């Protein structure tokens, strides 16, 4: 269920995970109350990111970046100019 | 076909000896000393002087250049340290102005943005002249200029050195004019106030951007006006990027904020219709296959040491592969073929004393390099001409003049790098900034003068012990070092790098393990211009 | 870098609004009146002529040109309403010939066929000048030139109106030796008979194809031969492919029928040894973000109600991306930079009644564009010049002058698109048919005249009420319809857009839904031709 991946509209991949997730799901007792009687622990609210993966968003940006340079290059007469480095450096 | 297999230059140093060992510690030691002197250089006017330029909603100048380039795209400044201790009691980070290259929306322009933390952004001599050489840096490349203009006008104390002359305050319009004229674009990018002077910079430029409220422009400012006519007008009313953008018609573009106008700015550059073409043959780049770092041993501080100038030009070709012109034949100095990221280059560099023979080799590889147009990088490490009653009766002055005149001459473009000592005739030999080099370049290391500080000092020591023993009073050896001293002190003051680049003699100090990076950023500004047929004056045989 | 996001122009009409409903119904009206219209003239002569055409084994003029350009490229013909309703009772259709570009072998190229089905080739005056319009247009962008030839000679009822000018038919072989001589290919297919002038045309090419029995070139035909020397001979005799081909060398390639002629036409363009070169720089081509049919409720019909000129080029140019220059100065003017299938254009628009201030904006952009070698698109919705005692003394001549005279010395492509009025002086401000631009399109919607029918009307309102007003007999408000009404008639009826087509003031009405498309194809052509410097005349600042 985690490497199914889906952009551009809501689902319910979410839900399902927290519902397998569930101790009572686990053991094996099953009743079909089960969405309404555990409906606070399986709708669970985002968390705040951590700083950690900030950095890996904010390194994708970059690396994209670093893409769209290597793009213009090719199209580019001067392929090997020091210039179409992304290298950031003063 | 290009499978052939070839020598390549350069051999592995004595990482264990003691001169490698001494000369890295020396040589280290000037680079950190470099370093830490940028960065105070970078900090501009002040924390306070940079608190108030934040306050008024206005975005710090380098911050400006960082937005302008593109992403992550190297920046080349130049004259770093131009104003270094130049005026007695005021400090003058980079002489108030922040030139370089850079690219924007892929196109390679020169960048010319006042810095208004400085003395609030008033030109003094040393920045008209920073400013003056990043245009004849442009014009002769045909890189595309940006001004981000926040200036407070010319620096009144000073006013004969900035005002009057040819190469004074005035020359920026001109340069400005005839780039015009050969469809170079000029922009224009007022992100603050312009006074006097000033305003003609956006009136005189193709395209302009002025910022919402501020940007100023007005040929008079308030103070003037109040006192010819005695009318009180803010500066807004007065000029404003409404006034011109919608009234006056000065603007062509208005921008909300310093960010909205650097956006605009990368927009009119993207509509020059312009695309870079290259006149050079070019082949795959290739690292060399010697560290960059290894120079600190090889070369050092002490410029009396010699050292094979091959080992630097190992350092820094593709993949150290070098052909030499002429190897046996005038090995004082080192002639050949060469390639920087990919570019053909030919390397002239001085390995002792200039002799006849010498001159006559580069004499003949300059018109090699000029018939094939080849870019031409020379490195400068002289000790002066040989001396002797037979080099003269052979006439070394008449060969040394054959090589200034084909230097001269040549319209390749054309690259200096101090890496040690530059005096006499010789720094006229090897293309000195008399010489119209495209980019001239100086190590930590290296010195200048009209002579080496040693042989003033020796040579006046012949002539006054002349002086006193032809006279007849006698004079001894302490007078002599009351003679000596304050000569060498001199020498040495005014030779240092530092003294050299606080005035724009040189495009700025360099790290020599940058070496191969500055020249392969340069060389590629460049190529920008097609290479012209060289035409030579008479070769006196 | 080409990653930047940019602004996009255009918004959303609201298609509920009653205006855009009845705007769009007038419009789809006048666009059935415009296809239905093509569907006849596309019949030329008639069923009677095309089945006596076809009897004689020939193709149909259309089915030649179908059969010659490459499989499947589209074909862009001008003056399809050349000659509607130009003679009282003759109808001639599409003049009599039929041009357009297309591609050959992958090489665009002019395409004059002669319509034999419309009178039987005869050309009439307005035939002369629709083939001369094809010649200029092919020269000015260096389009080989292919000539159809089936053509029964000069219309002598009207030979005043052919013959003796300048720019009557000896023009066309003028025409032809000036494109030879600058190695513009010309060539001519006989496909049926040619006589007196029409001989020539062969003659004068640089590659000649006849077709076996159909053509025939001769200067005298049988009637001429009978009457001078009283011989009788056949045409094919006279003339003929066998004994051109075969003796008297006057044709290049022989060809058993039309098909076999076109065959050998496409060879003969394929080895040209022409490839073509592109001066101006390239990105890949976008969409509009827009419908181009939300066109027709946008601009409507109605010349009186106002629309916003941005929201045309916003369904026109790729990606609806529009960098606008001087956009808060002279407003009635619309300025900027876009690309049209990658090609980079400046596009200037009018927006309302000229001014001082819209005369120097424009001025300023012209010299933008010419500096960079962009190609120029006018987009004319004129409704005059400001009228007023102050801007005649502000020199509103002066600065309409300025423009007139900035837009005739352009030298970069020119095409123009009379989107609705077009008056006055406000026509050569904006590159009107005397301006030489290489294509003038108009809409269906359009009117152009010396000025505008109600200020005829209004004027001579003004002459005859003062006429008998200082005279002293009284002239009623019913003697001013008996002068207004004629007038307004005269002037409706000749600025009319077929008015203008039929004969050859512009080279085409067009759809507006099919405006990007013709515009792409008109500066792709446009631009196989190199393009020059500019150089202006004196600016009377
Ligand atoms: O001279 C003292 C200050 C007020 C008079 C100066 C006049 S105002 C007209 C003219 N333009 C200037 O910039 N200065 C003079
Ligand atoms: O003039 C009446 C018709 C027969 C004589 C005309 C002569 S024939 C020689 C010359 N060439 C022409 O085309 N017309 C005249």
């Amino acid at each position: 269920l985690r490497q199914y991946n889906i952009v551009g509209l809501h689902t319910n991949i979410d839900f399902l995970l927290n519902l397998s997730g569930h101790p009572e799901f686990e053991a094996g007792n099953v009743h079909t109350d089960f969405i309404p009687q555990h409906h606070k622990q399986l709708l669970l609210s985002r968390k705040a990111a951590a700083k950690e993966s900030l950095c890996q968003a904010a390194l994708g940006l970059i690396l994209k970046e670093k893409a769209m340079t290597d793009t213009f290059t090719l199209q580019a007469h001067d392929q090997f100019s020091p210039f179409s480095s992304s290298s950031g450096r003063r | 076909y290009h499978g052939d297999s070839v020598a390549s230059l350069g051999t592995q140093p004595d990482l264990g000896s003691a001169l490698y060992q001494e000369n890295y510690k020396q040589m280290k030691a000037l680079v950190n000393q470099l370093h830490e002197r940028v960065e105070h250089i970078k900090l501009g006017g002040g924390e306070k002087a940079r608190a108030l330029h934040i306050s008024r909603g206005k975005l710090l100048p380098r911050e400006r250049i960082d937005n302008l380039i593109d992403p992550g795209s190297p920046f080349l400044e130049l004259s770093q340290f131009a104003g270094y201790q130049l005026y007695d009691n005021e400090e003058v980070p980079g002489g108030g102005i922040i030139t370089g290259i850079g690219r924007v929306s892929g196109v390679e322009c020169m960048i010319i943005a006042n810095d208004a933390t400085v003395k609030g952004g008033a030109y003094y001599p040393v920045t008209v002249k920073k400013q003056l050489r990043a245009q004849e840096i442009a014009m002769q490349n045909r890189l595309p200029c940006i001004y981000l203009v926040d200036s407070g006008g010319a620096y009144l104390p000073r006013q004969a050195d900035v005002f009057p002359d040819r190469d004074h305050f005035g020359r920026t319009f001109y340069n400005q004019a005839i780039m015009s004229s050969k469809n170079i674009a000029q922009i224009a990018v007022v992100m603050g106030s312009c006074t006097a002077g000033g305003a003609y910079v956006p009136a005189m430029a193709d395209e302009n951007i002025i910022v919402r409220k501020q940007g100023t422009i007005f040929l008079a400012g308030p103070p003037l006006v109040k006192a010819a006519t005695g009318e009180e007008v803010s500066a807004e009313d007065l000029g404003g990027a409404d006034l011109h953008c919608r009234k006056s018609g000065v603007s062509d573009h208005w921008a909300l904020d310093d960010h909205h106008a650097l956006h605009l700015t990368r927009k009119v550059v993207r509509n020059l219709n312009y695309q870079k073409k290259l006149d050079v043959t070019i082949e795959p780049s290739e690292e060399p296959l010697f560290p960059a770092d290894e120079l600190y041993g090889i070369v050092g501080a002490n410029l009396k040491r010699s050292f094979d100038v091959r080992e630097v030009i190992a350092r820094i070709v593709d993949g150290s592969r070098f052909t030499e012109f002429k190897a046996f034949y005038g090995d004082t100095l080192v002639t050949g073929f060469a390639r920087i990221f990919g570019y053909p280059v030919g390397i002239v560099g001085n390995n002792g004393v200039l002799f006849s023979e010498s001159a006559k080799k580069g004499t003949h590889f300059v018109q090699l390099c000029c018939q094939r147009n080849i870019p031409l990088l020379f490195l400068q490490n002289i000790t002066g001409f040989m001396v002797g009653r037979e080099y003269e009766a052979e006439g070394i002055a008449k060969d040394g003049a054959k090589m200034v005149a084909a230097v001269a001459c040549a319209q390749v473009p054309k690259i200096t790098l101090i890496i040690g000592g530059s005096y006499g005739a010789g720094n006229y030999g090897m293309c000195g900034r008399a010489y119209s080099p495209r980019f001239l370049y100086i190590w930590p290391n290296a010195r200048i003068s009209v002579m080496g500080g040693e042989q003033a000092a020796n040579v006046l020591a012949t002539i006054t012990k002349d002086q006193r023993a032809r006279e007849g009073k006698q004079f001894s050896s302490a007078d002599e070092a009351a003679l000596k001293e304050p000569i060498i002190k001199k020498f040495e003051e005014e030779g240092n790098p530092y003294y050299s680049s606080a005035r724009v003699w040189d495009d700025g100090i360099i790290d020599p393990a940058d070496t191969r990076l500055v020249l392969g950023l340069s060389f590629s500004a460049a190529l920008n211009a097609p290479i012209e047929k060289t035409d030579f004056g008479i070769f006196r045989m």
